[PDB]
């Protein structure tokens, strides 16, 4: 695993036939395998995209690997997803994962489906992130944090309190599957595309006030799109 | 000297560390009066100088090939190493060659007259 | 509280060999490493030696001519120096009090005894 | 390729005598050496491996002997059905070189 | 010549449960291929067959109480035993232990245990 | 721990006091750890003798080691076995363990003993290859594979497929204890000694074929020598 | 230099390995399209070549006492690595020793002039 | 060079280790004929010589204030290792700094003719 | 993370600008990362002035590191304490956890209160000594050992049969918590202060 180095201000491969004493290893400290948010790669951050981004598989055993410091996540996930039979789906995370420590907008989800595979896996091998460990399966619980890893060689209540968006699933791990966002006991949003978290939080003026509220028992479904908040069309 | 990602940078990488440069207070240092476990983080945010960040996700990219590769091969659940490994081998392919002068290693001075 | 037992004084003809006795006033003792220190005729303390109390092992002052014999009886709490050679002129307080290197630990023998020669 | 030899060219015995059988090789090879015993007309068996040790169902009055380039080949008390063709050869790799051969001669 | 030995409950109320046992005083059980099993006879019917036990562990029941009989063994104490869910006045019979007899040909079980009854009320 | 060089066409072991340049560690890759089929020591393979090598001790707790590539093993055993009172014998196999990734036969044994002591123990201090893990104890369940390890300086579907032999076991831990080839429901033949697996699977020339097939409620188990099947010699 | 077991060794080493240079397609190296668990191992066969195998079994013989000895020594339940540290043994042991030239180190090169 | 801790240090280390060096039977270095758990420990009792085991506990007080901060810092569990980083760091202060003779590295010999 | 060489009879911080060869690392097993006895400091070993040094905290999860073994502690802990609703208290120790191996007092307590916290944590920082396994948490069942590691660069059954005083708690999580040795099924000896485990031990002459 070739590694990259900075050097005459730019990245170099560390797979040479010569270690050129230009650059002294002088420390174990400028070792580096920092992570980095998928998302700053220009990659959707749908929720169905999310999905299409998972290979819902049975497979080989999951490893994690440990990892570097690195940039927030604007967007992260965590699941409570289980099988139509309400068996449980996807390991839970293992003792002492957690979240990854800055996610500004981690998505949750519940409700069942099929929740095809095992470890799910990530359709381009992207680490999920917790904490400081990279992962190749999704776990339970924990945020997601989607991204990558490199490996280089070196020469505020918000920053925990933010996050949003929590929806239900009808189905999983398939293309049929759909979200539905979930705010004041209402569920409404399929969230169908180019829906930020915050084109999502600007909809909480309907909270007893610009539509919905129903004067029912619970909740109807309204269809995201007045046009948008689909007013009355929950069926 | 590797090129930039083709995937579209973003350049500004807010971030977060563990780092935490010195102890203002032994009671820093001591568990029981540590802070709480996300307070180890630290933030501030990179700015792409020398075109580095968008060449850093290129590495990342081909970088998850290599690594996941080599997870593979591993046989530790956890892979909590690796960079020492490779401080090794960057040692080993330093150390135990011949070497007065005339090899290309050990940094060699220049000659006293 | 550690206090130092022995014998009274005694008077020996030249060449005598004495075996010096002392004993601990309690459990304490089984980590001292117990030391020996001397005063010929009222003269400023020598170190002698010392045992350790766990194993018996044993150093000694090289200045101290002859050594000393040195055992222990960790089952009796008790330990030993023996003098050897003996001259009127090696008269001396004996002490089997423990010059501890802290005050974490001490111990010190206040019996008085004197061994001495004619 | 190593090389190896064997001696005497034969060796005449009375029944019950106690013989031996040398042999030589070019290189030193950690005693990786075998010897093989067969009667005319039939298969070599092999007798004894690295140097020392013998095959199963060898009699005992079969031993190996030596090491590296010199070792040999003892048989107390020889039966008349031991006379025999016999060799030596190489196992540290390849090729697996063979004694000059050598043959027992009944007295 | 096994002191087979008969376990079981007293009178019980019907609609209730219980659990047999029989034990091998003077046989370890050891052997492979020894069975053991039960059978009962209620009102002086024939062997209605019960249970059938090998100490190369394999079980079998009669499919008709199945449903309501499961199957235990301990080797270290020569142990066998049947917990009968829903005990009533049907399965008021005698009951029996049984061992093969001729022993690992033909099954021939065959040798029995004293013999013991369970009633209801 | 020594190491073996190679150099000069033999091995060298390590543990000297000169370290000579003529061989180069360039890089960590050279090393090795490799395991060894035990059997290839010319090691008996008879189930008894596997009994006969293991210790059955309790212990001090079991420790199992990383380690390299290495040749098949033709022989290797699966276990089942409990004590008399029916509680579990032996650990279970630690997660991630499975069995040795090319033997040609795994014997498997199940019934019950004694199963003397907590960890067993090779008495060799032979290690069992689980997978990339030797260990110094018996497992449950994956396969043992008996072996030994080297450490090294460097300058189709049957390779998984292949798997003969399952038996009951009469006590265990101790030489008493008997093993029963089983195959089609039918328990026979203690296996002597000297059988090889492709014996024992010559013996199915028995089966819906030549003899045996009880004509039962179930198996009857023949004892083991036509002389050789025993037939109607099950006592 | 080192005597072979006098085990009856086998002649063979039919073997396998994990190993699997490279990466024919990307898909490969996802873990979503991943070989089957056994599939990763590769298999080839080695004979003894030169007396090594034997040598090799004598050596793994005396190894299972000084790694078992070790091994109780260790105090990782898994002890995934041993020859990392063997290998900063190799450089603990090849250096810090004065050397110049006239030291018995470094793998001096010919003097130029 | 380092001062003794202030607190009143025990003058004697009554001491164990895991270390028992070599084998004098190979059963005791099989683990089935292995000792009790806790006979694998040995035991002697250190003295202050030279002042050592005072200004030991102080190096311990000391070192703890960065140890614990690293450990928050860590990621691993049970943290088996350090000590072998810290020769791996040994080595890296060691090397890439330029050295013939005239360098404050490498041990060099003095020149000879 | 500095460590002490051991030269000129003295040790010597490790953090230097020159690695003088003056002492060789031969080998990585002149590393050492040896545990020592917090009560070689002259620290108190009274068994509430444990409970004082305990921080009783909720926290950061629980980290041991692995280090050199030590010397003998006279004094050390065992907790099978559970909050007064029978909860437990204080993680279990987990797989390969042991207490430490040369402890002459191996003290131990029971019974049930408040136990706040959950990682307890040291307040000196401290680290609990098990076996070879250094804690930030104090484990369940398993002595304790109080201790700090030093690193260091180099150049019979009564050694742990020797163990006395098994204690009740009332209340705990607190050093308003009281501590009663049990003898003979009797509950009694508030061990508030200056009770060495052989003043205790000698408390047997009344049973
Ligand atoms: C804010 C609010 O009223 N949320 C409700 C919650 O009280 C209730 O427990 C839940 C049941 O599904 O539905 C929603
Ligand atoms: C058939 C059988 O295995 N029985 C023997 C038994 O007679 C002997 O006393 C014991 C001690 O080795 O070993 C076993
Ligand atoms: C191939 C075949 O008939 N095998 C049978 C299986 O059907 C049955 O479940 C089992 C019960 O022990 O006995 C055997």
């Amino acid at each position: 695993i070739p590694l990259g180095v900075i050097h005459n201000s730019t990245l170099q491969v560390s797979d040479v036939d010569k270690l050129v004493c230009r650059d002294k290893l002088s420390s174990t400290n400028q070792l580096r395998s920092v992570g980095l948010n998928l998302e700053g790669n220009g990659v959707a951050t749908d929720v169905p995209s999310a999905t299409k981004r998972w290979g819902f598989r049975s497979g080989v055993p999951p490893k994690v690997v440990n990892y570097e410091a690195g940039e927030w996540a604007e967007n992260c996930y965590n699941l409570e997803i289980k099988k139509p039979d309400g068996s449980e789906c996807l390991p839970a995370a293992p003792d002492g994962i957690r979240g990854f420590p800055r996610c500004r907008y981690v998505h949750k989800v519940s409700g069942t489906g099929p929740c095809a595979g095992d470890f799910a896996f990530h359709k381009e091998g992207a680490f999920f992130l917790y904490d400081r460990l990279a992962s190749t399966v999704i776990y339970r619980g924990t945020t997601f944090a989607e991204g990558v890893v490199a490996f280089l060689i070196l020469p505020p209540s918000s920053g925990y309190y933010s996050t949003t968006i929590r929806y239900q699933a009808t189905g999983f791990g398939t293309n049929e599957t759909e979200y539905l966002f979930e705010v004041d006991n209402l569920t409404y949003v399929q969230l169908e595309s180019r829906f930020t978290p915050q084109f999502l939080l600007q909809l909480n003026e309907t909270i007893y006030t610009s539509g919905k509220r129903s004067n029912t028992t619970g909740k109807l479904i309204w269809k995201v799109n007045r046009k948008i908040r689909s007013e009355e069309l929950s069926f | 000297a590797i090129v930039n990602a083709q995937p579209k940078c973003n350049p500004n990488l807010h971030y977060w560390t563990t780092q935490d440069e010195g102890a203002a207070i032994g009671l820093a240092w001591i568990p029981y009066f540590g802070p709480a476990a996300e307070g180890i983080y630290t933030e501030g945010l990179m700015h792409n100088q020398d075109g580095l960040i968008c060449g850093l996700r290129q590495l990342a990219n081909e970088t998850t090939q290599a690594l996941q590769l080599f997870l593979r091969a591993t046989t530790e659940l956890r892979t909590f190493s690796i960079l020492n490994r490779k401080a090794i081998d960057f040692l080993l392919q330093r150390w135990g060659g011949t070497c007065h002068i005339l090899g290309p290693d050990c940094c060699i001075e220049p000659h006293d007259w | 509280e550690v206090q130092l037992q022995e014998s009274g004084p005694e008077l020996e003809m030249p060449g005598a060999s004495v075996k010096i006795s002392c004993k601990a006033s309690g459990s304490s003792f089984t980590g001292f490493s117990m030391n020996w220190v001397k005063q010929s005729n009222g003269k400023s303390l020598e170190w002698i030696g010392n045992i350790d109390t766990y194993y018996g092992g044993t150093t000694y002052n090289q200045k101290f001519k002859g050594k000393a014999t040195l055992t222990v009886d960790k089952s009796s709490s008790t330990a030993y120096m023996q003098l050897k050679s003996l001259t009127s002129e090696d008269s001396a307080v004996y002490y089997c009090a423990r010059s501890a290197y802290y005050g974490s630990t001490f111990a010190y023998w206040g019996q008085g005894t004197l061994v001495t020669v004619s | 390729d190593i090389q190896m030899t064997q001696s005497p060219a034969s060796l005449s015995a009375s029944v019950g005598e106690t013989v031996t059988i040398t042999c030589r090789a070019s290189e030193n090879i950690y005693s990786y050496l075998a010897w093989y015993q067969q009667k005319q007309g039939k298969s070599p068996q092999l007798l004894v491996y690295n140097a020392k040790t013998l095959i199963e169902g060898v009699p005992s009055r079969f031993s190996g002997s030596g090491s590296g380039t010199q070792f040999s080949l003892k048989i107390n008390s020889l039966q008349p059905e031991d006379f025999g063709s016999y060799f030596c050869q190489h196992h540290f790799g390849t090729p697996f070189t063979f004694g000059s051969g050598t043959e027992l001669e009944i007295k | 010549d096994v002191k087979l030995l008969e376990s079981g409950g007293g009178l019980v109320q019907p609609g209730g449960s219980l659990k047999l046992s029989c034990a091998a005083s003077g046989f370890s059980l050891s052997t492979s291929g020894v069975g053991v099993g039960w059978f009962r006879q209620p009102s002086g019917k024939g062997l209605e067959w019960l249970a059938l036990i090998w100490w190369d562990d394999d079980k079998y029941y009669n499919p008709s109480l199945k449903s309501q009989l499961s199957i235990s063994k301990d080797f270290s104490r020569n142990q066998v035993f049947l917990k009968i869910s829903n005990v009533d006045i049907a399965d008021t019979a005698t009951y029996y232990c049984a061992r093969r007899d001729p022993f690992g040909y033909d099954n021939a079980m065959g040798y029995w245990g004293q013999g013991t009854s369970v009633t209801v009320s």
